[PDB]
């Protein structure tokens, strides 16, 4: 239900401005969510405990992932598509049980 | 009150005024109270704190 | 509290209750309506043309000059005997409260129903009268309604209009009893009929 | 009696009341139109302080289909002669101060409402 | 719900909160009230109670005859059958009566359009922006539950009907006032719909982050990296510290 | 004793919400006839405990 | 459970011709029993049923399914009528105070909470009291976890 991003480019504080700039339009379609995974310092993942979350002080949440829809739309010519699947864009929190 | 459409409880009957509706509690703590007079104990408890 | 016979006879302390409490129309009618007339002598009420012409065959005023639309009031005979009430006391209320623009005609005492008929006089005098601009020019019927939320919304008949509630009671403790000094030198403590 | 108003035959509007001289009879007139028609009654506005509700016709029959409702069985039916009946208490602001039952006959066929 | 007041000039409210469902745009409270008998003055006497309408973003007090206009209806008697249902009844016949002798000036729709944008926020000019701005606060304002798209007004008439319809049954005892304290007029908020308030919230501020991003990256002419584009951090920071 | 002094005491209510029913409770002065049976009902209880 | 969930709450408004359906969030719900032509719809062979889940595999969720168990809200308890017991229910209809049951209560001792239910017999206690205990019921000693 999120509006999708639509975009126009406008370079007005430039000579030789383009009457028809190139556009763009992003779209989110899907949502995977993993399980509760823990990044240390070296960027190796671990399955986190709730133990260890509580141990170490840490917040039980597991990573959010979506997939982007990016056309790229020329006036006059075809636009094209670009899917940036699995894009990481931050951890919700797990409720125990 | 009437909490509910011309009811105290629904366990009860609309338009009744007898005392089992009314809150009158014809038992004593020693014998035990019914749900619903345990429930009109329970309205006029809270009254107090 | 009440001296004299008021304090000891349910009737008078009764009479002093009718002069203090809020008594409206509102405490005392049935209903209103509001009728067009056409002929005074003639109306579309029957029940009205046993005493109409009586009141219309030595009139007051002229009966061409008077307005068409009639007030029509049925009073409740209940609230009329609890408020201890005579009729002669609404018509001279009603002829104080609004003046000679309106005339009143008030039904027998022994009747079925208490019925009432308001008129208004179209004073022709007052019809020639400049500076009237922008003033919401008012329509008879119009009028009539206006005048008749007028009495029955707002004046009095008896009482006071800062008393809402009144009960009569005795008291049944000696604090608010009357403590005399008999002639042996005891106190007695009479229980006086009182208003609260 | 009490009367109501009449809608026009040509906007639908409301059809104030007016009164002609030439004729001494009131119209009932059309104030955006010029729609005009005869009075069949006499009254334009009709208070009752005291009304007097006939609150039999008010209550739904359907109330016989409530499990909530009380049931009597010794109040026979003026009109089919039914036993079993629904009584209960009106809802308006005028009855509380009556105590005043209310019957319902149970009979789908009858559903005949009355006051004992 | 329908309330009564002890104090002020309104003798009977009744107010709706109407949302669009599982959406953005928050809950807007719509009001109809009447007017009190006691008000001192002679033309208002015989007038008596009378309904008015309280709409969302507008701090004047409109009738609802005016609102029913404004909705494609300029005969009384299709707004007296949207409202009153059976044409039997003699004193609600009465009590729809004083709205309709205070609105006579209003007869036409765009008139009723620009009555209502006259009295609104930041009022327009030439009457025309004034329309278009009753249009938005009718579709998109009053009742977005019962629908936000075009020609929704036959079922928000019908509604405004059925609610201007309880305010005078109640007004008469023959319904029951509503109850504050009745639970059944009552909903819990659990980590759900609560969670999911949060996620609208830092949803529209990464949005807005992208889009600024995005913005200072198409003006010089260069594109743009999608992960560089979401700062992944708002929405994680704003769950840690809301929770 | 307890038991049917509390038995005689809803026999005795139950009678007059039947002579409320049937339109003979007179209502007494300052006050309607809804105060009037609640007091009376009221009275009834607590004379009762 | 063909079409619409238990979860869904629908009243019937007799004295003001209105039906209401409500399917969302944030209502509360009792589960409660069925009665119809004063017996209720739960039987022995339940009870058998009931007995070998324990065994294997007759859950609550096919007792709901089966028709006997419904999940009636706030809002829908102004419309129906709930008895205490089956005691009520076997009442002869010259001394009846209710003929037509609709819904029974499972055990009225539920409608009391956490802390307030581990009074011993809260009916012979005060109200206040009970609050009191419900109050420091929280601040107990013991063993929290394992
Ligand atoms: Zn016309
Ligand atoms: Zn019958």
């Amino acid at each position: 239900d999120s509006p999708a991003i639509e975009l126009q480019a406008e370079a007005q504080h430039t000579s030789g401005e383009v009457e028809t700039p190139p556009r763009f339009s992003l779209k989110f379609e899907q949502i995977y969510l993993s399980k509760p995974t823990h990044w240390e310092k070296d960027g190796s993942p671990s399955p986190m405990m709730p133990n260890e979350a509580r141990l170490r002080n840490l917040t039980y949440s597991a990573p959010l992932y979506v997939d982007i829809t990016k056309t790229k739309n020329v006036e006059g010519l075809d636009p094209v598509e670009t899917q940036h699947q699995k894009t990481f864009i931050g951890k919700i929190p797990i409720m125990l049980r | 009150p009437y909490g509910f459409r011309k009811r105290t409880l629904p366990h009860f009957i609309k338009d009744d005024y007898g005392p089992e509706s009314r809150g009158f509690v014809e038992n004593s703590y020693l014998a035990g109270l019914t749900p619903s007079e345990f429930y009109f104990h329970a309205m006029g408890g809270r009254e107090g704190l | 509290f009440l001296t004299g016979g008021a304090a000891r006879d349910a009737e008078k302390a009764k009479n002093v209750l009718c002069r203090l409490e809020h008594t409206t129309l509102r405490k005392v009618t049935a209903n209103t309506a509001i009728y067009y007339d056409p002929d005074p002598q003639r109306t579309v009420i029957s029940e009205d043309q046993e005493f109409v012409n009586v009141y219309y065959e030595m009139p007051d005023f002229d009966p061409t000059r008077i307005s068409p639309w009639l007030l029509r009031i049925e009073l409740d005979r209940k609230r009329m005997t609890d408020k201890k009430l005579t009729m002669e006391q609404i018509a001279e209320k009603i002829n104080v409260g609004f003046g000679e623009d309106l005339n009143c005609i008030f039904n027998d005492d022994n009747a079925d129903k208490l019925v009432l008929r308001i008129r208004i006089m179209n004073n022709e005098e007052n019809k020639f009268q400049d500076e009237d601009e922008a003033v919401d020019k008012m329509e008879d019927d119009m009028f009539l309604r206006c005048i008749e939320a007028n009495m029955l919304s707002d004046m009095t008949l008896q009482g006071i209009e800062a008393i809402g509630k009144v009960y009569m009671h005795l008291p049944q403790t000696d604090s608010k009893k009357r403590i005399v000094i008999t002639e042996t030198g005891e106190f007695k403590a009479i229980g006086e009929w009182l208003l609260e | 009696g009490f009367v109501g108003i009449r809608f026009c035959q040509e906007c639908n509007n409301m059809l104030y009341p007016k009164e002609d001289k030439e004729n001494k009879i009131l119209l009932y007139a059309c104030r955006n139109c010029d729609y005009k028609q005869e009075a069949d009654s006499n009254c334009i506005y009709v208070n009752k302080i005291m009304h007097e509700i006939d609150e039999l016709t008010h209550i739904v029959p359907d109330v016989i289909s409530d499990p909530t409702l009380p049931r009597t069985e010794d109040h026979a039916c003026p009109k089919c002669s039914h036993r079993e009946a629904v009584f209960f208490q009106a809802q308006t602001r005028r009855a509380e101060e009556e105590m005043r039952l209310y019957y319902v006959c149970t009979n789908q066929n009858c559903t005949h409402r009355w006051t004992e | 719900y329908v309330f009564s007041m002890k104090d002020g000039k309104y003798a009977f409210k009744t107010e709706i909160r109407s949302c669009l469902e599982h959406s953005s745009r928050p809950t807007s409270t719509l009001w109809v009230n009447m007017m009190a008998r006691g008000s001192q003055n002679i033309k208002k006497s015989a007038i008596g109670q009378r309904i008015i309408a309280i709409l969302p973003y507008i701090k004047q007090e409109i009738p609802i005859m005016i609102v029913f206009r404004a909705l494609g209806f300029v005969a009384d008697r299709d707004i007296l059958e949207h409202i009153i249902y059976d044409f039997d009844d003699p004193e609600m016949m009465e009590m729809v009566k004083p709205s309709l002798d205070e609105a006579f000036v209003v007869q036409e729709q765009n008139v009723a359009l620009n009555f209502i944008g006259a009295r609104g926020a930041r009022p327009g000019v030439t009457k025309d922006k004034r329309i278009k701005y009753a249009k938005e606060i009718l579709q998109k304002e009053m009742l977005p539950h019962v629908g936000v798209s075009d020609f929704c007004e036959t079922k928000k008439a019908y509604f405004l009907g059925y609610m201007v319809h309880r305010l005078l049954l109640a007004s008469l005892g023959r319904r029951e006032l509503d109850d504050r304290d009745h639970y059944g007029n009552k909903r819990l908020d659990l980590a759900g719909p609560l969670l999911a308030f949060l996620f609208r919230g830092l949803f529209k501020n990464l949005m807005k982050e992208v889009r600024m991003y995005t913005q200072k990256f198409i003006d010089r002419g260069k594109d743009f990296n999608l992960e560089l584009a979401i700062k992944t951090n708002i929405i994680t920071d704003g769950l840690r510290y809301s929770l | 004793e307890i038991q049917q002094a509390i038995k005689k005491a809803k026999d005795d209510v139950i009678n007059v919400i039947q002579k409320a029913h049937n339109m003979e409770l007179e209502p007494t002065p300052g006050n309607t006839l809804r105060q009037t049976f609640e007091n009376k009902v009221n009275r009834i209880l607590n004379d009762a405990r | 459970m063909d079409i619409i969930v238990s979860e869904v709450s629908m009243i019937r408004d007799i004295r003001d011709r209105e039906i209401r359906i409500y399917t969302d969030a944030g209502r509360i719900c009792r589960p409660l029993l069925i009665v119809e032509n004063g017996s209720l719809l739960l039987k022995k062979t339940h009870v058998e049923m009931l007995k070998e889940r324990d065994y294997n595999n007759y859950s609550w969720q096919v007792l709901v399914a089966s028709g006997v168990v419904e999940y009636i809200d706030t809002l829908e308890e102004e419309t129906v009528m709930i008895a205490m017991s089956p005691y009520d229910l076997k009442q002869d209809k010259d001394y009846a105070y209710c003929t037509t049951y609709t819904h029974c209560e499972i055990h009225p001792a539920m409608i009391l909470g956490v802390c307030a239910s581990i009074i011993p017999f809260p009916d012979h206690n005060q109200s206040p009291r009970n609050t009191y205990q419900s109050a420091m019921g929280k601040q107990a000693m013991g063993v929290y976890i394992t």
